[PDB]
């Protein structure tokens, strides 16, 4: 086969989805050209760990994963094996053992507007810190007291997901970011993800 | 000013939709919780619905699950209640009333300090009617010292509810309003009255203003001495 | 460097269908899907559908959905449009682009648009026949105009298809000349006029001819354009 | 998610009738705890409710200082420490500790006054509504208490009975009576058959009935 | 069903001067699904900027767009030759939609029309059918009324006009508008007549023929 991976539409798609609801892509069967993503300066940030981005496109994979959603500045630092914090704990978690690159850059210019984006949200409040990779969509009331809440909103029962700011005149810390979560598994099957020749 | 405008009442025969409208000025709408309360006649109030600061939360009364809906638009500063399949006991004056400001980690004590003038849905099968207007004249013998009484008689109309004014809104002293009847017919009628000094009738004019904003009807009645 | 070429004119009969082809090359056919444009003479853009070259996924227009079918070839990195039963509404040129709006591995919205179009294809929907153009002279008034400056050009009525090409003096003659462009009559047929404005006093020692040639009727015309006679 | 079977209000008395300077005490219960989250209204007469206290004890602004409210969990009472005429409503807890901003049932405060009189008039049918075939003549009782009274209506001296409703406006905010009015229907054939038309009002404050009259014609 | 509408439609302007076009959705658009393209006379239309204010490869620095909810422009700092064309706006953020277009001109001075009338050939009308042209030649603006007159009989419906692209060297147009009649219509009437009404004329001008004219 000969077809390239399409990280294209990954990373450069319209509308990523909220942390506490990020989007998974499956990348199969196709070759990998890592050159267009280590080579594009339109990146903020772009740290590997397991692995070397050079020793990248000489390396075959069974498949690569390509997790995507949206943050602000100040939580892009939890986007790391071993970090704590609201994402860290309640959105978004890597292994400690992590192999694999994430690649994040500011994009104030598309999910801002003027009169504040509530689009994106995050999980504000959760009995327990995900597991890593774990997805949880639930927006169940949240109890903090020891009445219970019966589903009802309101004194001790919370929503449990908070909407992101985001307006275009907010400090960089605030600004929106998107991430892109490259993972990298080798499963005793068939490799299907390599690079060039 | 920190009001809110309802708008949307009407007359509506059962199973069909009527939708409400509630504009904020003055406040940070989209800061608010928002809900909707409505009054059946001669009852209490009752609360209808909720809808969080931007929707994501929703919540109603059993009596309306499943047919009313409630909205909001941000942008444009509004509140809405979508009413499917309405009922005869849908019949009710409607108010929405601004709850307070969710922050981290606190259930807002300021709440339902500000609420809309209410508007009045009427569920049935009933046709509108306009109401006929006619004068109650102050009496021919009246008296020497004072005091004589005049009116309107708003007669034969329908639905609820048609608003009275005196000399537009200059004559609201010694006035009396009273409740509507419902008359064999299906139809409403009501009268007002206002008591004034007897030296006054060939010196004063005295109009009421009768409004059925449901048969876009508005009349302007002179009430006068009878020609003798 | 990324080209496409899409296949050559077509003339067709109201009812008939057309499947118009599109090439590309210098890229990865599997990465961009590919998407069609419509534009009738004298209008603008017309959007008719896309399609995934990984996976033959296609969204059409509603316009023309029960109408169109776009299909792709991988091993001849070549794309296909076919528009069944066709009106003489659908006469347009018909563009192909490689798209970066909708992903062809899992068809979600994209940062981007069409770019490196094609060529075109231009598909005329008449029930007319091929007919070579009839070439009148526009003959120089002797009823003279302020300027000093004399108009003449030739009538080029009643053909079919598009196009013709006129030239004026085996093309010596280019300064002042308009070709205006044709004109779809009732009748079905074109008609296209070409004018040249001379001094008129080159009237009296210069012929003016124009050269007349409609390629789809293998018609070559020359006309002289004089004078009026009595 | 929504039904359980809610924190129910129960509202305490359901009516009570006071005099101008007393002290007054209305009970709002929740049948569960609902912290502070309660808030009081003032609603008169087919007008819009009128924000009294809420936080169980916090004053609305502008809200006159002799009311007062207090309670937290269960219990709250709402507190007038002097009975005022304008006073006169309907008065209704709000509990507000989530989403589910359910009322209590209200609690009606009547006043008592000293008894008075009513004045009474009688208007013949306007001559535009006879042209319509229809009589309407009506009896107005006009500032008067307590609440019952009783209209007589005479055609020729015959009691009349069943052609005629009333209605009763609600005390008045400044002088605290009531007011009635009495419509009598009749036909336009049945309104010229008889001449005197007159009816006798019989109140506490008369000491003998007294009867407005007309004479079709005059 | 997303509508782009386009404003305006045409643009006047010398070279060397700023150009700004703009489109309005019907519908608020998110600003990545919005791209401006160029289309020159005769040729497929090029991208010039996608995600509303990136530039595509290969365009130079005086293109720019920008906006955001229903209101986005293009703009143009330093007009040139070749960019007098027209533009499209388009949005894919539901399904995809064109604007309507908007062409940018090459503004001048005002130049009134020169009017010549042609009758009919004599090999033509042995054909049975007879034309009558009418042109008119090197004006602007764009903007050109004419009105067929056979025997002061005011013509409508048996006439086609046709108009020129801007001339590459004076930026004016020209208009050629044919009346038809069968030979028999024809010899019916004497006087035929066009009258063009333009910018440039401060009063109708007309250009005649009769029938009987050597
Ligand atoms: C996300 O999209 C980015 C933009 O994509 C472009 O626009 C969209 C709408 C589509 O049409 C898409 O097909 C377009 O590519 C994309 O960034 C692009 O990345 C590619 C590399 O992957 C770049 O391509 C190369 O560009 C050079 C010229 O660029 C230079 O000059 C400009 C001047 O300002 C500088 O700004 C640049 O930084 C460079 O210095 C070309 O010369 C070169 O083409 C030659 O080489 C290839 C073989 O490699 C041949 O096939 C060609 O024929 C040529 O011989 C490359 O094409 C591209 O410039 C860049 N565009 C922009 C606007 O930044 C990004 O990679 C996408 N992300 C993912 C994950 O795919
Ligand atoms: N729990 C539902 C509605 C609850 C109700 O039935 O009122 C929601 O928030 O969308
Ligand atoms: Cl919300
Ligand atoms: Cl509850
Ligand atoms: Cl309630
Ligand atoms: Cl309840
Ligand atoms: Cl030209």
């Amino acid at each position: 086969h000969t077809n390239l991976c399409p990280f294209g539409e990954v990373f450069n798609a319209t509308r990523f989805a909220s942390v506490y609801a990020w989007n998974r892509k499956r990348i199969s069967n196709c070759v990998a050209d890592y050159s267009v993503l280590y080579n594009s300066a339109s990146f903020s940030t772009f740290k590997c760990y397991g692995v070397s981005p050079t020793k990248l496109n000489d390396l075959c994979f069974t498949n690569v994963y390509a997790d995507s959603f949206v943050i602000r500045g100040d939580e892009v630092r939890q986007i790391a094996p071993g970090q704590t914090g609201k994402i860290a704990d309640y959105n978004y978690k890597l292994p400690d053992d992590f192999t694999g690159c994430v690649i994040a850059w500011n994009s104030n210019n598309l999910d801002s507007k003027v009169g504040g984006n509530y689009n994106y949200l995050y999980r504000l409040f959760r009995k327990s810190n995900l597991k890593p990779f774990e997805r949880d969509i639930s927006t169940e009331i949240y109890q903090a007291g020891s009445t219970p809440c019966n589903g009802v909103e309101g004194f001790n029962c919370y929503f449990p997901l908070q909407s992101y700011g985001f307006q275009p005149t907010n400090g960089v810390g605030y600004q929106p970011y998107r991430v892109v979560v490259l993972s990298f598994e080798l499963l005793h099957a068939p490799a299907t993800v390599c690079g060039k020749k | 000013e920190v009001q809110l405008v309802e708008s949307g009442g009407g007359l509506v025969k059962p199973g069909e939709s009527l939708r409400l409208s509630c504009a904020a000025s003055g406040f940070t709408f989209s800061d608010y919780y928002m809900t909707w309360i409505r009054q059946a006649p001669g009852k209490g109030l009752e609360w209808v619905s909720y809808i969080r600061s931007s929707g994501h939360t929703i919540y109603y009364a059993d009596s309306v699950k499943g047919r009313f809906t409630i909205s909001r638009d941000n942008a444009k500063n509004s509140l809405y209640l979508q009413m499917n399949s309405l009922r005869v006991e849908d019949t009710a004056v409607y108010y929405c009333a601004r709850g307070g400001v969710l922050r981290f980690l606190e259930w807002p004590l300021n709440a339902f300090d500000i609420w809309g003038q209410g508007t009045m849905v009427t569920v049935s099968s009933a046709s509108t009617k306009g109401p006929s207007v006619f004068p109650l004249a102050p009496s021919s013998k009246s008296t020497s010292g004072g005091t004589a009484a005049l009116g309107c008689l708003v007669k034969d109309y329908f639905p609820e509810p048609v608003t009275v004014s005196w000399n537009s809104g200059a004559l609201t002293s010694g006035v009396h309003t009273f409740p509507a009847v419902l008359q064999s017919s299906g139809l409403y009628s009501l009268s007002s009255v206002v008591t004034v000094p007897s030296s006054s009738l060939g010196t004063q004019t005295y109009i009421c203003n009768v409004n059925h904003k449901p048969s876009n009807t508005k009349v302007d009645k002179k009430v006068e001495p009878k020609s003798c | 460097q990324v080209q496409l070429v899409q296949s050559g004119a077509e003339v067709k009969k109201p009812g008939a269908s057309v499947k118009v082809s599109c090439k590309a090359s210098g890229y990865p056919f599997t990465s961009y899907g590919i998407s069609w444009v419509r534009q009738a003479p004298g209008q603008g853009l017309e959007w008719m559908g896309w399609i995934s070259t990984y996976n033959g996924n296609t969204n059409y227009a509603q316009k023309f959905q029960g109408r169109v079918t776009m299909t792709t070839d991988t091993s001849t990195t070549t794309g296909y449009m076919e528009l069944r039963r066709l009106r003489s509404d659908d006469t347009a040129v018909y563009y192909c682009a490689r798209d970066y709006t909708r992903g062809a591995w899992f068809g979600e919205s994209l940062i981007g648009g069409f770019d490196n179009w094609g060529q075109g294809t231009l598909v005329t929907v008449s029930s007319a026949s091929t007919k070579g153009p009839s070439v009148f002279p526009l003959a120089p008034s002797s009823k003279s105009t302020s300027g000093g400056t004399a108009a003449l050009g030739c009538l080029v009525k009643d053909y079919f298809p598009e196009p013709v090409t006129v030239s004026w003096n085996s093309g010596a003659l280019t300064s002042g000349v308009h070709t205006f462009p044709a004109v779809l009559q009732s009748s079905g047929l074109y008609s296209l006029s070409s004018v040249v404005t001379v001094p008129s006093s080159s009237l009296g020692t210069q012929t003016y001819i124009c050269n007349v040639n409609h390629k789809p009727s293998n018609t070559k015309v020359d006309k002289k354009v004089e004078p009026k006679s009595c | 998610l929504f039904l359980v079977a809610d924190i129910q209000l129960t509202q305490s008395p359901s009516s009570l009738s006071a005099s101008v300077g007393d002290r007054v005490t209305i009970t709002c219960r929740a049948s569960q705890g609902i912290s502070n989250y309660l808030a009081w209204y003032q609603q008169k007469p087919g007008k819009v409710p009128k924000l009294l206290i809420y936080a169980a004890s916090t004053l609305q602004s502008g809200v006159p200082s002799r009311f007062s409210g207090s309670g937290s969990g269960t219990d709250f009472t709402l507190t007038i420490s002097s009975l005022q005429p304008e006073d006169v409503a309907t008065y209704y807890c709000q509990k507000y500790n989530n989403a589910l901003g359910t009322f209590g049932q209200g609690t009606k405060v009547e006043i008592k006054r000293t008894v008075a009189a009513p004045s009474v008039f009688i208007f013949p049918p306007s001559d535009e509504q006879l042209k319509s075939g229809t009589a309407s003549v009506v009896c107005l009782l006009n500032n008067f208490y307590p609440r019952e009274a009783k209209v007589q209506w005479k055609v020729d001296n015959a009691l009349q009975s069943g052609n005629s409703q009333e209605s009763v406006t609600e005390q008045d905010s400044k002088d605290s009576t009531y007011s009635l009015s009495s419509t009598l229907t009749l036909s336009k054939a049945d309104y010229e058959k008889h001449k005197v038309y007159a009816c006798e009002v019989t109140h506490q404050g008369l000491s003998s009935p007294v009867t407005k009259s007309f004479n079709r014609g005059e």
